[PDB]
This record gives structure tokens, C-alpha cells and sequence, in this order.
């Protein structure tokens, strides 16, 4: 399965670099036709960054799962760009994990893709 | 001489850090804390000691962030949009700074308060704390600074803002997260969502003056990097022991510690340092209050 | 070390002061300027030319009060609370200064734009005007500051805030007396509100300095306080000769100029040095807006 | 007539020197029983400030008239510190100057006050 993530600041492309999965990162003319996961990083105030929202317009029908980056310090807002994906193209959230995760975070990340 | 010029990029961050900035703006007249003191009166006296020193502690280093951290770091910043954004920081670490008073009147005597802010004048691990992160901003005082100068004061900023906090941080969200003191908690709950965003900021700038740095410059900041971490570490293990050791919960505070100072490292884009472990989840509950919802631009 | 301890009043004025700066904070996406276009396209080439000119100089000076003017006064401020006081409206100067680019975008296309902000860096006036002020306070980028070298930042200060701005502020007040361009205007009177009470503030904290001073300090002091005023009243005068000849409005900025210098000279205490004269009645006008009736505390 | 004045940055007090008629600045437990004109000057937002307001609650029997200091850069708050107390007490408002005021400012004061 292929994964499919948006970085700003280089946690979920370093996250990306633990998987040992084929992985590219979004831009607005990418087109992918396999199924796909998703990672995103969290805007503020627990929203999805405007890049990948104009990805998915695209390309959700693809989608089997979204996982997301964040900072749990953000409270009941931490990964919630998971949510809000999730709920909009009634897909699983894969995971949350804080910035570049942990080997638990990509071990958890792993066994819940094939559960999908 | 240059003006700023917001119509075009400096770089591809600022923008984004000014609007959240302005977007998470705060003041200490929005939170009443005065229904805390039914659940204050309900602590024994060592957790009362405990939680004004943990907020004395907080106040002397905001204190120190908004008046010498952030202006001589932006002073010597040739980059007029990032400049903008941490001299709205810095007034934002004297909204922090001024909000802990706002709890103090609530919670005690005027007496008590200044006895609480002659223990912080005159406490030597205090001092030694931060003595070590503003010598590295003091050295910024002339007219000519290295970049690894500027990049050696950037990464004690991000040590302030994302790991030498926390050890306070810690109480009032243990306390918050059992339901005492949620007023003061949620005031704590937004000086945490500024100085989350404060940290990130300024390691994305530390991170593009490291890529200006010689190949031998890298190697010895990194090294100093490495070196200042732990020394802090060492002073904030004695801070620990000495304002936790009579509540019992010095190896809790010491995880979140720990926690946290790899969260400063990835910050400035470097690994982590330390064993990864379950944030306490008691911590993680005071983290989630409906007040950090609050953005000024919807109303 | 002493963390800012506001249960506890360390002068007479720096509450007040904090609580107006918060009561006046706005930011530019309050007051839209796009309705301004109607108005603009009816102005001259020469009129449209000035008032471009006229903001691109005022970002200047904004862009060194925050970047520079309030940072490196207040790093050497023993009052804590004063020192809080003039963070925020060190950041407040890099909200006006972002404020002028809102209005540059409605009224010019990007190349426009870059043409006026090359026009501001390379202008030989601006750069002698601008460079005039920022020696007083560069001369503080050390560790040790006399009273007298930290009382002409001050003067200084004030002299930028309650004098240099005016020449500038003329032409959007002008206009805006006249029901052209009101919505620039409106943000012009806001940031005008702005450095009213700066102005008010920072010559407080000179006057306190100045009661420190030895008796030959305090001559020496008031001789070049009279010598700044003077020289930069010269820079002025060929300034409004260069933007305000085309239009026919030199003698009536003059006045204005003459008018605000005594101004900033009474925030020091000082005893005005112009005759009195109207202040222009248009002018007047223009700074009749409701928009400076908003309270942030009220809603 | 008498002359009742508050200041906090000089620029009133300095005014009053230049009026030469007895003056005297209020406090709280100040009691003026002769006839007396307020000056004032002029808080945020075109307010009065509270000593004043207190001041006038005890003695309002007595005033005859308000002055007040002011900035004009506030527009129409400029000196706006008269106009509540012009109304709050039905009192002439006797004048309205800048900071320490103009000698036309003085010579209208002193004229304004025999008119009263
Ligand atoms: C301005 C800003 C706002 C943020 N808001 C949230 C948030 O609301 N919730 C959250 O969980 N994380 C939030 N974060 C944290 C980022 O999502 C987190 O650092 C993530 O690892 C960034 O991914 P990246 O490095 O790949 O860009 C925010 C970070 C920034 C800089
Ligand atoms: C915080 C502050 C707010 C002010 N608000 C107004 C105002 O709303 N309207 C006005 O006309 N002047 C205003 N002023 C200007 C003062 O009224 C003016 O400087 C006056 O001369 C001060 O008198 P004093 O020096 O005797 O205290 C304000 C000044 C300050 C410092
Ligand atoms: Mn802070
Ligand atoms: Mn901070
Ligand atoms: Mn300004
Ligand atoms: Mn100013």
C-alpha cells in the first residue's frame, strides 16, 4: 500500500523515513490511482493543512486510511486533522503520534495498516 | 536601510507564525480563577508550597524570555518578517508572565507573595538555571554577532520554550487533570499553546543558520548543543528533588522532564536523547480544556 | 535573580499604561481598504506618487522602533514592569508596520510595491533621518549603559513617536479630512491612537531618568536634547520639500511638523520651542473616525 | 473663583501656573465649599478619570464649570472628559486644551470664567 504525506517542518517526512514503505509527498497536480494512506502533520486549532485538503479533493476516492502528526500539548485539538478526514471521507484514522513518532508509534503504524 | 515588506516572502514560515500568533492571543481578564480557592483550601500545605514555588520558578522565566531572550535574538536577525514574529513572542512571554500574578491574587496574601518572590530572588539553583540559558543571550550584547553565537542563543530559546518549563508545567496540570484548580489550569493550558508554537519557530530559524555554518562550526555546536542539554538536565534532576520530594512525585516529574527535552531536541531537527515513555496520564488530562479552542479571529 | 512581581507596584504609571496598550490592540484584517479603490483612481499621478512615498517612509521608521528602538531600550530597564510595557508596543510597531502593506496591496500592483520599497532603501534622507534616530539607540548594544546614554535613546524615542511620524501622517489625515481614502485612514488613526500614549510613555520614563542625573549631566543633556530637535527639524524640512512640492502642500506640513515637535518636547517635560499656530483644520477632520472608539475589553 | 485641578503627567499642573488665580489640586477627602471650576484632564477612550469622579460626588454642589486637557489626536474623545461632566451635572463647559496649553488657551480660559 502506498502512503501518501504532506511535511512542513520535516517530523512526518522523517516519520515517513522509519517505515521502510513506499512513500511520496503530496503536491497539488499529484494524482495517485492505488490505494493509499495518508499522513498528515495538524494546523492550528486542530485542522487539516490546505495542501492536502486540495490533494484529497482530488484523490479520495483512493483513500483507505489517514494517520496524522501532532503535538498532544494542542489537548483535545492533538492530530485532529485526523478527525476531521476521517469523518469527511468516512475512512479509519490509522494512528496519532507526536512529531517524528516513536518506534511504538511505527510499529503500531505497521500492524494497523495490515489490519486495513 | 531596509522597511519590511509583506508582499514579498522573506522566507516561507513567517507569514503562517504571525497569523497563529495574532490568532491565539490572549489576556489574563478572560479567565476569573477566583472558584479555585474552594478546591485550594482542600490541599495540605506542601502542595500549596509546592505549586507557588513551581509558578514563582515560571514567572522568573518568562520574566527573563520577554526581556532578554526574545529582543537580543531578534535584534541581530536580518530577516524583517521573522523579526516581526518574536517581538510579538516577546510581548506574549509578558502576558504569561503577568497572568501568574493573576493567580497569586487569588490564591494568597500579599505576603505571601512577595515572600514567595524573595525565595525566587535568592534561590542559587534558580539563579545557576537561568544564569546558564541568558549567558548565552547576554553574549549578544555588541554590535557584531557570529552565527554561532546567534545559533548557540537560538538553541537555549528552544531549551526555555519546549524542556526547562516543563518541571513547572508539570503541577498544575497533575492538579488540573484530578479537577483542582482548573481555572489556574486553563491559564497554564494557553501559556503552553503559545510556548508549543514559540519552539518550533525558533528551532525552523536555529535549523536555516546551521545550514550556514562552516563544516567545523557544525561539529562544535552540535557538541556544545549536546553538552548544554545535559547540563540542564543535572540542574533540573536538583530543582526536581527539591520542590517535589515532599508530594512524592519526583519520578513522575523527572519522565515529563525527559519528555519534553526530546520534543526541544526534534524542535532543532535533532534525534532524541532520551528512552521514549508514556506521557503520565493524569498530565495529559489536564492538557484537554475547552478554553484552548479560543481563536481571536472568529470572534 | 528578580522575577516582575505585579501584586506589587514598582511606579505609579506602568498599569495604566499595560492596560491601554491591551484595550487598543487591532490588527489590519479589521478594517477592510479594498472600498478605498473608488477614491484612489480619482487622485493625480503626483498625489497618488506623495501618498506611496509618504508610507513607505513611515514603514521604515515602524520597522526600526520594533526592530530596534523599544527591544534595546528595554533590555536596560531595571523596572520590570516598565520593561513589560514597552515589549508590547515594540510589537504593536510591527503590527503598524505590517498594517501599511494591507493598504499597499488594494492600492498597487507587486511591481509597484518593490519599486517604493527600493525607492525606501536607497533614499539618501531617509537613510540620514532614520540613521540619526537608531545611533542613540545602538550605542545600548552593551552590557553597560550610563543613565545618560540610556536618557537620549529616550529622547530619541520620543522624538520618533511624537515628531518624525507627523510629516508622514500628514497626507493620509489630509485626504481623509477631505472623504478620500477613509479607510487607509481609519488604520492610519489607529495606529495614530498608538503612538499617542507611546509617546506619553517613554517620556515619563525619560523625566525619571533625567531626576537621576548629576547637575552637570542634566546641562549637558538638555544642550543636546536642543541640538537633536534642531537637526532633525533640518532633515524634516527638506523631506517635506522633496514630497509635498509637487502637490503644493509644503507650508502646510511644515506647520504640521512644527506643531508635534512642541508636542513630543512636553512628553519630556520641556518647554515648547515653535509658536503655536492652528493645527489644519482638514487635517483636523481627518482625524475624526469612530473606528478609535473600539475598546478590546468592551467586545 | 476658584480653581480645582487634577494632574498625573505635569501638563495640567503646568497649565494652572500659568493662570496665576488660586488654585488647588484635589484629593479624595478634599471639601471645596466655594465656588470653583474643574480642570481635568482626559483618560482613555474620552473618559474622566476616577479621582475626579469621586472628587465631583462630594462636591458637586459647588462647580461651575469644567475644562479639560486633552490630546487631539483622540479625535472626537479629544477632551471628551469635559463633555461627561458638562452633562452629568448641567454644567458650561468652559474650555478644551492640548497638553499644557496655548496662551490663547489661557487668555480664553481667564475670559471664558469672568463670562461665568
Ligand atoms: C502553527 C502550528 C499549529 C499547530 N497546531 C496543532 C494542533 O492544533 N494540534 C496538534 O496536534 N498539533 C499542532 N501543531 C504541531 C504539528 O502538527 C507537529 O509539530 C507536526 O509534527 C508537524 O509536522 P511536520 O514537521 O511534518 O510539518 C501545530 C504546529 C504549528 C507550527
Ligand atoms: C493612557 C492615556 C489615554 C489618553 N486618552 C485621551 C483621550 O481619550 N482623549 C484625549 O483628549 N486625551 C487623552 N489623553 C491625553 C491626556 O489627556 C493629555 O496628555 C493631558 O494633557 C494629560 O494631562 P496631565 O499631564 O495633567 O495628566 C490620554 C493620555 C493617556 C496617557
Ligand atoms: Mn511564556
Ligand atoms: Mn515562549
Ligand atoms: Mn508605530
Ligand atoms: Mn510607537
Amino acid at each position: 500500500m502506498l502512503v501518501a504525506y504532506d511535511s512542513m517542518t520535516g517530523n512526518v517526512k522523517r516519520f515517513i523515513h522509519k517505515l521502510n514503505m513506499p512513500a511520496v509527498q503530496i503536491d497539488e497536480d499529484l494524482v495517485i490511482d492505488e490505494d493509499f494512506i495518508l499522513i498528515t502533520y495538524t494546523t492550528g486549532f486542530g485542522n487539516v493543512p490546505e495542501r492536502v485538503l486540495d490533494f484529497l479533493e482530488r484523490n479520495n476516492e483512493k483513500l483507505k486510511g489517514v494517520s496524522a502528526s501532532g503535538n498532544r500539548n494542542w489537548g483535545d485539538m492533538f492530530g485532529a486533522s485526523a478527525d476531521k478526514i476521517s469523518t469527511k471521507y468516512e475512512v479509519p484514522i490509522v494512528s496519532k503520534f507526536e512529531l517524528s513518532g516513536t518506534n511504538n508509534d511505527v510499529e503500531y503504524f505497521k500492524e494497523r495498516v495490515r489490519e486495513i | 536601510m531596509r522597511a519590511v515588506n509583506w508582499n514579498k516572502k522573506e522566507d516561507d514560515f513567517s507569514l503562517m507564525f504571525w497569523k497563529q500568533n495574532i490568532a491565539q492571543f490572549w489576556t489574563e481578564e478572560e479567565i476569573a480563577v477566583s472558584s479555585d480557592k474552594n478546591t485550594w483550601v482542600q490541599l495540605s500545605k506542601e502542595e500549596q508550597i509546592a505549586y507557588k514555588r513551581v509558578l514563582g520558578g515560571l514567572t522568573l522565566l518568562d520574566t527573563k524570555q520577554g526581556g532578554e531572550g526574545m529582543p537580543l535574538v531578534l535584534v541581530h536577525l536580518e530577516n524583517l518578517q521573522a523579526k516581526s514574529v518574536l517581538a510579538f513572542m516577546g510581548a506574549m512571554e509578558e502576558v504569561h508572565a503577568k497572568s501568574y500574578s493573576h493567580i497569586f491574587t487569588t490564591l494568597a496574601t500579599e505576603e505571601e507573595i512577595d515572600d514567595i518572590f524573595d525565595w525566587v530572588d535568592n534561590h542559587p539553583l534558580l539563579e545557576k538555571k537561568a544564569g546558564i540559558i541568558t549567558s548565552y543571550y547576554r553574549r549578544l550584547l555588541k554590535p557584531e554577532v557570529t552565527k554561532k553565537e546567534l545559533y548557540m542563543a537560538m538553541v537555549a530559546s528552544v531549551f526555555l520554550e519546549s524542556y526547562l518549563f516543563y518541571s513547572g508545567f508539570f503541577y498544575p496540570l497533575y492538579l488540573a487533570g484530578q479537577g483542582k484548580l482548573t481555572a489556574s489550569g486553563e491559564i497554564i493550558n494557553l501559556i503552553i499553546r503559545d510556548e508549543s508554537i514559540h519552539g518550533v519557530f525558533v528551532g525552523i530559524l536555529a535549523q536555516q543558520i546551521f545550514a550556514e555554518l562552516s563544516a567545523e562550526e557544525q561539529q562544535e555546536v552540535q557538541k556544545e548543543t549536546q553538552e548544554l542539554l545535559m547540563e540542564l538536565y543535572e540542574i533540573e534532576m536538583a530543582y526536581t528533588e527539591e520542590i517535589y520530594t515532599s508530594i512524592g512525585l519526583v519520578e513522575d516529574v523527572n519522565r515529563f522532564v525527559r519528555y519534553n527535552a526530546n520534543k526541544g531536541l526534534m524542535n532543532l531537527g535533532l534525534e532524541p536523547k532520551f528512552e521514549e515513555e508514556e506521557i503520565n496520564p493524569i498530565v495529559l488530562n489536564g492538557l484537554r480544556t475547552d478554553t484552548k479552542n479560543h481563536d481571536f479571529f472568529s470572534v
